[PDB]
């Protein structure tokens, strides 16, 4: 089975941090290194929105893009040997509450819940 | 006999004299048939309209998604690969045409749509993007696959879209309409018809005006009439299989096609050597929820049906001063079509 599998969601206080991890499984592992990887958020009762994107690397740099709502707070990273894409989330706000999905142009994960509340 | 609303009858058990002949007895028999039918109709009407509603809405709700994806894909080509138009406007149209056809049950092989798409796409890439500047079209269509110019992008799209187009490619909704609509046309045994006549109308033959049949007598009669019909209950409840399916998109996959197709970039990463060798060679989900909610309220339709006929007809559920089928008493004491409904309830296909 080809699965993008999210983890590291949970409950956290405002101003806290979380690390989401998405593992690419299924022999998708061969195309991961040539695939753009994306993190999306779906807030409660809202549409899904792009949070961060990371391009394929040439071995020396990745083009990273961030939504304006998370700019300077979040960091997307990828490990091509492990076939993982991680989202480090710092200085979390109540508005960061939602289901977080990792995606590629061909596949979506099932998502992980992040809750930012007191 | 005033106004009514020997003996040789064949339905009403004549305790003595009688007010009605063999001909008025046959009248009472046909109006029993008509009455049972109307009652069955009324029992099934609200559920029948519910499934008719949603079958019409859900059927109209996928063709829009395909049209929108086609135009988006056409626009993205026009905007990002103008050198590939108008040819792109043609093979994009060919592909999404087959998409809708495959959705609606036509014999369409998904691996084609993708393969025809990439067979049509590669020659115009080669001529317009890789080596800018008609008879050589068929060689390039063959070299597309013989040289694997797109790598595993076609296979990726093949599995991306085959999984989503297969699930989308209604049967259960239309079948429920068909079994429920069969219910108000159920023919009953002749004994049931004679008993229904005795229960509803033979009291008038004895010259009574207001006496109603006993509820207990109605249940013994109705349980005898609906004996095969009640067996359908367990198959109708196994509603639950439908509720299981609604485990549940095609918009994202079809909208995402241009992005995957654009990542054309792979092919051009090899234009240098590839040219030379070719040279030589040549609220929707909310509706589902609300439907299942309303549908579960009707899960006991076939088990509550005999009680419906008895309760929605004049009865003395008190079982006092009531008609027992042959006399006024003070207290009451004592399949083919059906099997086709069973067989069809095959759909329980619902192997989520
Ligand atoms: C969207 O696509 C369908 C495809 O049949 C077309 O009929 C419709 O006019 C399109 N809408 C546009 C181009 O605005």
């Amino acid at each position: 089975d080809v699965q993008l599998v999210e983890s590291g969601g949970g409950l956290v206080q405002p101003g806290g941090s979380l690390r989401l991890s998405c593992v690419a499984s299924g022999s998708f592992r061969s195309v991961f290194s040539s695939s753009t990887m994306e993190w999306y958020r779906q807030p409660p009762g809202k549409k899904r929105e792009l949070v961060a994107r990371i391009a394929p690397g040439d071995g020396t740099n990745y083009g990273a893009l961030y939504a304006d709502s998370v700019k300077g707070r979040f960091t997307i990273s990828r490990d091509d040997a492990k076939k993982t894409v991680d989202l480090q989330m710092n200085s979390l706000k109540p508005e960061d509450t939602g289901v977080y999905f990792c995606a590629s142009g061909v596949a979506w994960g099932q998502g992980t819940l992040v809750t930012v509340s007191s | 006999c005033h106004q009514v609303r020997g003996s040789d009858l064949q339905v009403c058990l004549p305790k003595g004299p009688t007010c009605c002949s063999r001909k008025m007895e046959e009248k009472y028999q046909l109006t029993a048939r008509l009455n049972m039918e109307q009652l069955l109709q009324s029992a099934s009407m609200e559920l029948k309209f519910l499934i008719i509603q949603n079958a019409a809405v859900f059927q109209e709700a996928f063709e829009i998604v395909v049209r929108h994806a086609k135009n988006y894909t056409n626009a993205m080509f026009k905007n990002n690969y103008p050198s590939l138009t108008p040819q792109a406007f043609e093979f994009v149209g060919e592909f999404f045409t087959d998409v809708s056809l495959y959705i609606l049950g036509s014999d369409i092989n998904v691996d084609d749509m993708v393969n025809e798409l990439f067979d049509s796409l590669f020659p115009v890439i080669y001529t317009q993007l890789m080596n800018p500047g008609l008879d050589i079209n068929e060689c390039l269509r063959g070299a597309r696959r013989d040289l694997k110019v797109f790598g595993n992008f076609p296979k990726l799209i093949m599995t991306q879209v085959s999984k989503s187009l297969q699930v989308t490619r209604l049967q259960a909704l239309n079948l429920g309409i068909e079994v429920i609509n069969t219910t108000d046309h159920l023919k009953f045994s002749k004994d049931c018809g004679r008993m229904l006549t005795r229960m509803w109308y033979c009291s008038y033959c004895q010259g009574l005006m207001m006496v109603k049949p006993c509820g207990g007598y109605c249940n013994v009669v109705m349980q005898g009439c609906m004996a095969g019909v009640v067996e359908i209950d367990k198959y109708w409840r196994e509603i639950l299989s439908l509720e299981e399916l609604v485990g549940m998109d095609m918009e994202n996959v079809l909208l995402g096609l241009f992005s995957t197709i654009h990542d054309i970039q792979y092919v051009q990463k090899n234009a240098g050597k590839l040219t030379t060798t070719i040279g030589k060679l040549c609220t929707l989900s909310s509706r589902r929820r609300e439907l299942i909610q309303k549908l579960k309220s009707f899960i006991s339709f076939y088990s509550a049906l005999p009680g419906y006929i008895c309760s929605h007809s004049p009865v003395a559920e008190n079982d006092t001063l009531c008609w027992n089928g042959q006399e006024l008493v003070e207290r009451y004491s004592q399949e083919p079509v059906v099997s086709q409904i069973i067989d069809k309830l095959h759909i329980n296909l619902l192997t989520s």
